[PDB]
């Protein structure tokens, strides 16, 4: 779990792109980890304010009836 | 609003507003609240304004 993307340095944003394609990494020892029996998944803070604008378009209504 | 300036422009919502506690106005304009915005306070500048609009305008109270 990586709680906070949205507030990395974008360095990191580079290992991670690396991890998705290649699927594997080598550390500082030259010893290669293993990413194939994992799952990744990211937390971001962002988008949160869109969705409570849809809550709060309307006085009363929201956009939940919208398609998914 | 519109009148000379000092000429009780301002002051013509003024009595609105102490009238609403007394329910001096009809039903239509009862239990509403009127506010009055100074101009100074307005993208960035424009988002006030809306969102100031969007929460009345379904609303209408």
């Amino acid at each position: 779990l990586f709680d906070e993307i949205e507030k990395a340095h974008p360095d990191v944003f580079n290992i991670l792109l690396q991890v998705l394609d290649d699927g594997h990494l080598t550390d500082t020892k030259g010893r290669t980890v293993d990413f194939r029996n994992t799952i990744i998944i990211m937390t971001s803070n962002v988008g949160a304010q869109e969705l409570q604008d849809q809550r709060f378009a309307g006085f009363g209504g929201s956009s939940d009836g919208q398609d998914y | 609003l519109i009148g000379e300036p000092g000429v009780g422009k301002t002051a013509i919502a003024e009595g609105l507003a102490q009238a609403i506690v007394n329910n001096e106005v009809p039903e239509t304009l009862k239990d509403k609240r009127v506010m009055s915005l100074d101009m100074g306070t307005v993208g960035e500048f424009e988002e006030r304004l809306k969102k100031v609009m969007e929460e009345i305008q379904q609303a209408g109270n």
